[PDB]
């Protein structure tokens, strides 16, 4: 027999599972956007994707560290761009409001502004019912909603809010694996696992009860969750056939400025021009009806009897929520949850200018007003649903972390460790 | 190290929940990420049988009403709805280091 | 570059003639363009959340490269790809026969076969050969 | 599986016997073993332990130096030899297998010293009994 | 629940031994030189920036990748009044690097520019035949 | 403290030498590229910016050592090749430059052709000689 | 004994910034000062240091 | 001592010690004074031997 000798091979195709820290890659300018953050490495339009041959690799879409990493980062990006701006501490004073559907927008008149000490300044203002609260001790006289809640902090008006796709690239020596099974449950093994170096586009869209600009499941409509017969694990509905929506703010909304910070001007609604017309949305009534039946067929392969019932789900958590051009809409989506399965749909929308956080405690951002009229269109491709345990389905709450689990559901992170040994017959001559 | 327990005698009848705790002098948390405390039972005249190996997990052939918990020093084994065949003793056994000791064995009638 | 991760060890040495599929060449063609000085065309414009993470990203690109060169550097196998040694294989490490390791086996399964024993092999190369041969070489220069 | 002993009985002080525990089916070289001593009417006392490769041996302090253990992974046997017997050694001896599997020794990098992991027990042999008297 | 004695060697284990006994020990001090709230990161660069320097100086001397090597630079007896067998059998290294501390700069210049610079212009011009 | 004149041609010293003459100071330039003399005498008593400049200097260094590793020329300072010259780069002959010109001017003759040289040294010297290994 | 004898009261308007309001607390010794030109009026010992 | 509710800063609830149950016992340390008396004679055993 041959006395076997040790041989070191450098470049063996091995890996493990690991954790890491990631970095952006924007594919493109004054750098004043909150998410895009053009101080970022530019991409490469090289097609880098390498397919494998014989791989059986379990994934997960809930215990994957790539989605917990964003939620500790996108709140950091969104709070670094909020710290150097002006505080709104002297605004929490006694208000005096009146109205000019009923009376929604409020001509309010608070009367101090301490630019100096001796001379406090009377002031004109225009507010919303989603921002003011009543006081119980006198006639009609208001206050902002979140005085005793947290520090209300204005965002600087020369910022941006658009989603720009953020390619997560692993650092060098690491790699990201990607499956390509069309029928993937979300947590099983895969067969065609391709290898890339940096993921695809991820629009950092924030919204609730839906997803906007999303991605596309292909060839059919996928429903994923972990513990089906538990009510807890929220099902996630990804789609093909991108359903279009229009939403608009049919007003003019001129803005004035109020000097409160010595060098820091406060921005508010100067005066509206035209007619007080409520913001709303438009949805094609045909495509929406066709879409929901396609869901129920996949629902009846996991709840295949006791037929599927839609019923709609506090102003914040119940309403549908999203952003539109740096302007946040709260829309009554009651109409889209009426049917069961045995022209242009108009949904009304409300506007709040005091948003809250993800943990919704400790900070309260105030939106500045935007001149002009706002149009935005977007592809609705994602639906959030929850069971109750016939089967009834509510949309669900507001756990914003669940958004990106619909966008990282093919990606894990490995560690290429290309050094390893193997025995053979050949000895180094000493 | 030293590790005794309490109470020595629990002469009971079936139909009620109770619990047996074992008290630790040296705290137990090995560097693997686990606390090496092993709870098991003998019958009189018999070599013992494993109830639960870790304070979390269980063993094969074990009813679901056998739950255990504890800190690095506090350690507790709880028996919900104490079954009729829970006679004999109950030893708390640790596996920190040598010599690895026991408890006295709580008698349950 | 992971193109043969489902191939066998007796067959993956065929395609390994390409420089581990030009393994390290992907780094230098990266850090030529990672060192695009647009970072210096801004001074990042601030200190941002990404530049904190890029800084913690380039360090691991530095360190984990060095830990693979140093171990190849100490083993008398600096810069090569397939080098033999003087260490005899011990059958206690693996009682698998010859062809089963090569012809009939993946790589990542073979990692879990000797991931226990791996660290003992590391010491048993250096102190057995590369510490050892240098003294015996220096004796052969004494004359 | 099957787990019993042999060689038990009764002897005098100053004597010396050796038991014989025999396992049945599991790979014996993979696992470490133990010895435990239940005194009649008392709790339990740990006695001894062997590594899987029969290299590491740890004794109790009371029976330190007197006893002897060994393995034979081919014959799948387990021996507890004893010397300098005293009357208080009269109890029940039990042969017992580790619950978990054990690995090979570890060899931490920073100091050239191996490590044999040791965890507790699941399968107690019914065991013999040795009595030391006159 | 573990423990066995020493097998090979320890870290810095030869640092009270002689040179002839420490010369077979260099790998353990060679491996662990690199591996081992910002203030961890400021350590994780100095540990790199010291490693490259010692790696770089071996590179210039025609002695990269080897643990030991020889040159053709002659030892100068003005640097050491110590006898030969006292050095290789009696003196430890920690003492030895207090004795030639002053001459160290003269040594490193008289390796590169002396020989390994000169062993390339001589080397390149051994062609043409 | 006094100091006599240099007899070992300090930093950037042979920048006026010819290309056959400045080659004797190649070692001094390479050593002090990395970190220079060590500043920052352990005075950590009281940022972020500082350490980006420290990290870049390593990356400038590791760019070149890897690039000499691909060029089959790690460790050396002067190494040959199998690549013949292409006089369309610069047809200036041997002693027209070598014993006539410094290095700043030779770089200002080849700067347009720089990346073109690098692929040819990569391919025809080590990607070539990988197909001679067998 | 000298210790917790004194609970106190003072007007303050921190985050509402509209109207002050008196209060009740519990205050030991070693943190209060009987101030001048007033009958039994206290003030914290470390106001006019830093924050 | 108990919990309490003192007035709120800007999102900042401040606390000042709530009520005692109704009877005050002053806090004290409580040392086994035999061993302490045993201790200081043991100290001058080793305090001494330099002069
Ligand atoms: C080992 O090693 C070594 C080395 O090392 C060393 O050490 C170390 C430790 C360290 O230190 C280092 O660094 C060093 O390097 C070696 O050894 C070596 O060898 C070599 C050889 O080559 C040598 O060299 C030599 O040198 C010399 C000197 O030089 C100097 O000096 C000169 C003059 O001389 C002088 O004269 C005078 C007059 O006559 C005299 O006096 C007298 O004396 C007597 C006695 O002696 C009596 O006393 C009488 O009476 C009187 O008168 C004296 O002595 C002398 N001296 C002597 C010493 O001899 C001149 O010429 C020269 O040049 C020099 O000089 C100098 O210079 C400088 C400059 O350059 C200067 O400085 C300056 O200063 C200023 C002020 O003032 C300012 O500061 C400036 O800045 C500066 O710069 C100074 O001053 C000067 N000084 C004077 C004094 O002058 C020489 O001479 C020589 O030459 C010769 O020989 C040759 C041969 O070949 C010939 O060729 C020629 O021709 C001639 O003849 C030589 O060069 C050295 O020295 C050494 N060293 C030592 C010993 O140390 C070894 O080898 C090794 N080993 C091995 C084995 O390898
Ligand atoms: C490398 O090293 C690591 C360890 O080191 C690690 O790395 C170092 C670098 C260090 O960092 C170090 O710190 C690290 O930890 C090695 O890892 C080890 O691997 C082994 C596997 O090879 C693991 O052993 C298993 O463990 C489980 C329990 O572990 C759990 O928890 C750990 C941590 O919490 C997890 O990691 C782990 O995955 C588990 O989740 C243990 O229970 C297993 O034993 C059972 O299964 C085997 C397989 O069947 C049985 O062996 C069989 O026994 C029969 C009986 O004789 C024989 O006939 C068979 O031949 C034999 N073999 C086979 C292949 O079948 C074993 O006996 C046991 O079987 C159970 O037995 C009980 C009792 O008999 C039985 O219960 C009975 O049930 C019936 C019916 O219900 C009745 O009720 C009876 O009364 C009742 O008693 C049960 O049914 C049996 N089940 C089965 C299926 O048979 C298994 O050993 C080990 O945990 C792991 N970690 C450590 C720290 O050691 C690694 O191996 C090394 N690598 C290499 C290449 O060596
Ligand atoms: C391939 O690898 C193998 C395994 O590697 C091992 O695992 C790796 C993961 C790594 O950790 C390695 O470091 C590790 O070694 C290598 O195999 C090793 O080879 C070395 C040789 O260099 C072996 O070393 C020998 O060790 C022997 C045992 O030393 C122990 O025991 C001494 C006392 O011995 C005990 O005596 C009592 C007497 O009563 C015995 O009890 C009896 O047992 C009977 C059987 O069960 C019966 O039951 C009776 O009732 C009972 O009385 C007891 O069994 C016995 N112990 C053993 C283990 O047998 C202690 O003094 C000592 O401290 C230690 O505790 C030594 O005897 C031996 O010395 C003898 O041999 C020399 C050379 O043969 C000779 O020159 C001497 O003069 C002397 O006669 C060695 O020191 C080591 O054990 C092996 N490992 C294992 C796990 O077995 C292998 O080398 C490698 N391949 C190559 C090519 O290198
Ligand atoms: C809030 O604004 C209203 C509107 O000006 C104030 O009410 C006026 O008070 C004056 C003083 O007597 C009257 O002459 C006006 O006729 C009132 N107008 C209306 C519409 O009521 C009111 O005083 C302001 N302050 C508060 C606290 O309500
Ligand atoms: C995208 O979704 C559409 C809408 O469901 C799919 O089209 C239908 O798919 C079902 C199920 O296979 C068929 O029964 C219907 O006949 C299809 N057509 C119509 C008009 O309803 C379509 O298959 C999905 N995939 C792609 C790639 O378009
Ligand atoms: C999915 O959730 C259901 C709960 O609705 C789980 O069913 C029960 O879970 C409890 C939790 O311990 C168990 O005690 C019951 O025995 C389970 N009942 C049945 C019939 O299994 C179910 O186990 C969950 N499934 C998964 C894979 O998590
Ligand atoms: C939403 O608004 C878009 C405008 O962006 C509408 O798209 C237009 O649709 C008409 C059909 O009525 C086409 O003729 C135009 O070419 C489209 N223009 C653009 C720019 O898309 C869309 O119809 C609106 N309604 C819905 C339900 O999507
Ligand atoms: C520590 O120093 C002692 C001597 O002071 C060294 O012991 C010598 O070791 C060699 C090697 O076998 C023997 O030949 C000598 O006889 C030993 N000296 C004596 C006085 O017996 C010891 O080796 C040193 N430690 C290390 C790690 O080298
Ligand atoms: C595993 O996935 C690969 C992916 O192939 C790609 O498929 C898309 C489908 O739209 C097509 O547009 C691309 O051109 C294809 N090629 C590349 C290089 O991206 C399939 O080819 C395999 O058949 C899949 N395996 C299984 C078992 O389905
Ligand atoms: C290797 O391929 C096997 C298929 O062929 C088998 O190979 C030999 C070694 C025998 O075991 C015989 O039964 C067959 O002809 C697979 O069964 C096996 O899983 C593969 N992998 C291994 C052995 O690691
Ligand atoms: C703060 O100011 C103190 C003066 O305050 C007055 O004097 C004392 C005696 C009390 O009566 C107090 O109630 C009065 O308001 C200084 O005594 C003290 O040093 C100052 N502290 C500083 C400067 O840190
Ligand atoms: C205070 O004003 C409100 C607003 O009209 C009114 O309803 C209320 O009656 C007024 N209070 C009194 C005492 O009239
Ligand atoms: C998906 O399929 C795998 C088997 O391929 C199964 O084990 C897994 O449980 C499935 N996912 C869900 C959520 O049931
Ligand atoms: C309802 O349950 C029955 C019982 O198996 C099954 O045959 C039937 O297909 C189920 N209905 C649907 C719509 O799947
Ligand atoms: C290099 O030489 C070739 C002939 O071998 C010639 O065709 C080419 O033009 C030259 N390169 C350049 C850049 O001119
Ligand atoms: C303080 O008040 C008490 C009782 O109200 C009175 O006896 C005393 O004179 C007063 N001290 C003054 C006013 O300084
Ligand atoms: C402190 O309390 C413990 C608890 O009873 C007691 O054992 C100890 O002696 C006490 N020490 C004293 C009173 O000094």
């Amino acid at each position: 027999a041959e006395q076997l000798w040790v041989t070191v091979y450098y470049g063996v195709p091995v890996w493990k599972e690991a954790t890491t820290t990631l970095f952006c890659a924007s594919d493109a300018t004054e750098v004043h956007n909150v998410w895009a953050t053009h101080a970022c490495v530019p991409t490469d339009p090289n097609p880098q994707e390498v397919v494998l041959e014989n791989v059986t690799e379990n994934f997960n879409m809930w215990k994957n560290n790539m989605v917990e990493q964003m939620h500790e980062d996108i709140i950091s990006l969104w709070d670094q761009s909020l710290k150097p701006c002006v505080k709104l501490t002297p605004l929490c004073v006694t208000l005096n409001c009146t109205d000019l559907e009923g009376g929604e927008i409020k001509n309010c008149s608070f009367n101090i502004t301490t630019s100096m000490r001796d001379k406090v300044q009377k002031e004109y203002a225009l507010f919303y019912k989603l921002d003011v609260v009543p006081i119980k001790n006198d006639n009609t006289s208001y206050r902002l909603i979140s005085c005793n809640t947290s520090v209300i902090t204005q965002a600087c008006p020369k910022v941006s809010f658009e989603p720009i796709p953020i390619h997560y690239c692993a650092p060098a020596g690491f790699a990201i694996l990607k499956c390509n099974d069309k029928k993937f449950n979300g947590t099983g093994p895969c067969t065609n696992v391709s290898t890339v170096q940096c993921t695809h586009g991820i629009r950092p869209v924030v919204s609730t009860q839906l997803l906007l600009n999303g991605s596309l499941a292909e060839e059919e409509v996928v429903i994923r969750s972990a513990n089906f017969t538990d009510n807890a694990k929220i099902i996630i509905v990804q789609l093909n056939k991108s359903v279009e929506i229009n939403c608009t703010r049919p007003n003019n909304n001129t803005r004035k400025s109020i000097h409160i910070g010595p060098g820091r001007a406060f921005y508010t609604t100067g005066e509206i021009i035209g007619d007080i017309r409520q913001a709303h949305c438009n949805i094609s009534g045909t495509k929406w009806n066709d879409t929901l039946k396609q869901i129920v067929v996949k629902l009846k392969e996991q709840f295949g009897n006791k037929t599927i019932v839609f019923n709609h789900s506090d102003p914040e958590i119940v309403m549908h929520s999203f952003n539109c051009g740096g302007e946040f809409f709260y829309c009554n989506s009651t109409q889209l949850f009426n049917s069961t399965w045995n022209g242009t749909i108009v949904l009304p929308c409300r506007i709040k200018q005091i948003v809250n956080m993800w943990q919704e405690v400790g900070k309260a951002m105030y939106a500045p007003p935007i001149k002009g009229q706002i149009r935005c269109s977007s592809n609705i491709t994602g639906l959030i649903l929850i069971r109750d345990g016939t089967e009834i389905f509510r949309p669900g709450g507001g756990d914003m972390r669940d958004n990106w689990r619909s966008e990282l559901y093919k990606y894990k992170v490995v560690k290429i460790e290309p050094l390893g040994i193997a025995p053979t017959k050949a000895k180094r001559r000493v | 190290i030293v590790m005794t327990q309490t109470p020595l005698s629990l002469s009971v009848t079936p139909g009620q929940p109770a619990s047996i705790s074992c008290k630790s002098s040296e705290s137990l948390r090995q560097s693997n990420g686990k606390t090496s405390l092993y709870w098991y039972r003998q019958k009189p005249g018999q070599s013992p049988q494993l109830l639960v190996f870790e304070v979390s997990n269980r063993f094969s052939g074990v009813s679901d009403r056998f739950v255990g918990s504890g800190s690095g020093t506090d350690f507790t084994l709880r028996i919900s709805r104490v079954e009729a065949e829970d006679v004999g003793f109950y030893y708390c056994m640790q596996s920190k280091d040598f010599p690895l000791t026991f408890g006295g064995g709580t008698k349950v009638d | 570059f992971l193109g043969a991760a489902g191939s066998t060890m007796g067959a993956a040495s065929m395609t390994l003639t390409v420089q581990a599929r030009l393994l390290l060449s992907g780094i230098v063609q990266q850090q030529n363009n990672l060192l695009r000085a647009i970072e210096a065309q801004q001074h990042l414009l601030q200190l941002t959340v990404w530049g904190i993470k890029q800084l913690q990203a380039r360090v691991l690109a530095v360190e984990r490269y060095l830990k693979d060169q140093q171990l190849l550097g100490i083993w008398g196998c600096s810069g090569k790809l397939i080098c033999t040694t003087a260490v005899p294989w011990n059958t206690s490490w693996s009682n698998k026969s010859y062809n089963q390791i090569w012809n009939n086996m993946t790589w990542m399964e073979w990692e879990r076969e000797i991931d226990n024993y791996t660290s003992l092999i590391y010491t048993l190369i250096e102190d057995s050969q590369n510490q050892q041969e240098k003294n015996e070489q220096e004796l052969l220069e004494l004359d | 599986v099957q787990l019993v002993e042999s060689g038990g009985g009764v002897v005098q002080p100053g004597k010396s016997v050796r038991l014989s525990c025999v396992v049945s089916d599991f790979p014996f070289s993979k696992y470490p073993m133990y010895w435990v001593r239940q005194a009649p009417g008392k709790g339990l006392e740990w006695v001894a332990a062997i590594s899987g490769d029969a290299w590491h041996v740890v004794y109790s302090n009371s029976v330190q130096g007197r006893f002897l253990v060994s393995r034979d992974n081919v014959k799948n046997t387990l021996y507890l030899e004893m010397n300098s017997l005293k009357i208080e050694d009269t109890a029940v001896y039990r042969c017992a297998r580790m619950f978990q599997e054990s690995g090979p020794p570890r060899l931490d990098r920073w100091s050239g010293r191996n490590y044999y992991y040791y965890s507790g027990m699941d399968v107690w042999g019914q065991g013999t009994t040795v009595t030391v008297s006159s």
